[PDB]
Formats: C-alpha cells, sequence, structure tokens
C-alpha cells in the first residue's frame, strides 16, 4: 500500500514531472534531470543514461545540450509513465538498495515490510548517499534485539539534527533548513509509524 | 531563498545564482582593468578551472550532502577571489 519513499518525496521530487529540465545558473551549472532533478555536474544523469532502455536515444548527445534536452523532452512526451517509473527505480537502485544492504554488512537487518523505518532508510540513503554510516552511527551500541521502530526512528532523527553543524560545517547559512527537515521528518516518520503501513 | 523548505534542487538554486552573481562580480572587474594591471586574458578561466577541480572532490561525498558541499565550495572560493582580486588591485593603487 505506501510508496516507499513519499515521506521524503518533497525533498528530492517535489511533485515534479519526469520531463523538467532545469538549466544551472553559472559557467559550472550544467543541468538538471527529471522528477529527481539528477544533475550532469556530478555524472548522475550521464549514470543514468547508460543504465536507461533510452540510452541510445542519446547517442553521440552530451547533457547539458539543447540536443540532449529535446531527446529528453520527446522521451518525457512520448513515454511518460515508463520515464518516470524508470527514473525512480534508478534512484531506488543508486540510494536505498545500497543502504539496505551497507547497513546488512554493519550487522543491521530490516527483513520486514514496514513503511516508517523503510521511508528513513530510503531518506537518508538519498541525503546522505547510498553508502553512508549515518544510521549505524546513531544506532551504534544499542541493543537491536529489544528495540522497536519508534526508537530507531527517534535516534537516526536526533542524530541528524545534533550532528547537523558537524556534517555541514561547510555550509552554515543552511543549518536552521537542515535542522528543521530532520525535525520535520521525524514528525512525519512517527505518524506513518503508528499508522503501522506496509511498503514495496 | 527564504522558502527553500529544505527541498535541495532550492537550496542548489540558490547557491549557484549566487555563484553566477559573483562570477560576474570577479570576471567583470578584470575586464574593467587598463593593460596597465597585467591580467593575463585567460587569468579568470584558469582560476575558475582549478577551483572547480578542487570544489568537485566532492563527487567522493554522498548524497544530497556532497552536493550541497561541492556547490558550497565553488561559492565560497569565488567569493575569495573576488576579494583577492580587488586587494591586488588595490595594492596596485596604493603604489
Amino acid at each position: 500500500i505506501w510508496p516507499l519513499g513519499k515521506t521524503s518525496e518533497k525533498y528530492e521530487s517535489a511533485g515534479r514531472g519526469p520531463g523538467v529540465i532545469s538549466t544551472g545558473n553559472g559557467d559550472y551549472g550544467g543541468a538538471s534531470y527529471g522528477c529527481y532533478q539528477m544533475s550532469s555536474n556530478l555524472g548522475v544523469v550521464q549514470k543514468y543514461i547508460q543504465s536507461s532502455k533510452f540510452k541510445e536515444f542519446f547517442s553521440g548527445l552530451n547533457p547539458a545540450t539543447k540536443e540532449f534536452n529535446v531527446v529528453w523532452q520527446d522521451i518525457a512526451s512520448r513515454y511518460p509513465q515508463e520515464f518516470r517509473e524508470e527514473q525512480h527505480q534508478f534512484i531506488k537502485r543508486t540510494h536505498y538498495d545500497i543502504q539496505i544492504g551497507h547497513l546488512r554488512g554493519k550487522g543491521l537487518l530490516f527483513e520486514h515490510n514496514r513503511a516508517a523505518v523503510h521511508d528513513l532508510i530510503w531518506s537518508t540513503s538519498v541525503q546522505f548517499g547510498g553508502r553512508t554510516n549515518l544510521i549505524f552511527n546513531a544506532l551504534n551500541g544499542q541493543n537491536m534485539e529489544s528495540m522497536t521502530d519508534k526508537d530507531i526512528i527517534i535516534l537516526v532523527q536526533d542524530y541528524k539534527l545534533v550532528n547537523t553543524e558537524r556534517l555541514f560545517k561547510s555550509s552554515p547559512s543552511w543549518w536552521s533548513d537542515l535542522k528543521k527537515r530532520a525535525v520535520s521528518e521525524k514528525k512525519a516518520l512517527l505518524e506513518l509509524e503508528i499508522d503501522g503501513l506496509e511498503v514495496d | 531563498c527564504n522558502d527553500t523548505s529544505g527541498v535541495h534542487q532550492k537550496i542548489l538554486v540558490c547557491i549557484q545564482n549566487e555563484i553566477a552573481k559573483s562570477e560576474t562580480q570577479i570576471r567583470n572587474n578584470i575586464s574593467s582593468k587598463s593593460i596597465d594591471y597585467g591580467f593575463p586574458d585567460d587569468f579568470y578561466s584558469k582560476q575558475r578551472l582549478a577551483i572547480h577541480e578542487k570544489c568537485m572532490l566532492y563527487i567522493n561525498v554522498g548524497g544530497q550532502r556532497g552536493e550541497l558541499l561541492m556547490n558550497q565550495c565553488e561559492l565560497s572560493m569565488l567569493q575569495g577571489l573576488d576579494i583577492y582580486i580587488q586587494q591586488y588591485i588595490e595594492d596596485v593603487d596604493n603604489s
């Protein structure tokens, strides 16, 4: 029933359709593509294209050029539903699926389908990377045998809040935004955990 | 930039608009100086490239966080460079 990643949806995709393009301002602004606004700056959209069914449509075409954008918007016109889903699957495969694995490698398992804790994992993997140690670090030295989904959600979101200044030392004008988000997701994940829903 | 509400792409746009502004401040200040002050033609573009390569190290930091820090680095470095070019121009004037 519950769609995986919905809790952090507004920070990541924000209601965007599969054909949205923004051209970054600046000499090296590049461009960002699709529902999740995958940038050309850090090679993300290029990886997506390599993995896509539409890979060959883009043969010879470089991201952040009009030609590439023409073809991107053509595909989103003519295959809206498939493109959107292929984009979403790519974010899932490159963040959430990777974090599930990374956590397994630290001895943390989540072999169930309860929505709240899986939204937490998705969110965190997107914000801090598929290989982030944030969850592991926040759960460090707790008893997993006797820990509830609610406790997990509390520990992780408080860790985020309280380490914001350290993890984002270089960007202090965003601390207020980032701290609020950690507080707000905590509320929303706690509500979601009570409704006791299912994902995947 | 008061209504980002933690939306990642909106934060990037804010940072990117500041970067572009600073690039334009720097580039126009160099442009406005007489053949006198000694700025090589390719001074801006070489320093800008070196800044980019410096900040592109953040490609090795995962997720939204790495991207935010990459862009924030670009901005702070350009701001540093703008102040430096001003100060140099002053040191030439003060001579």
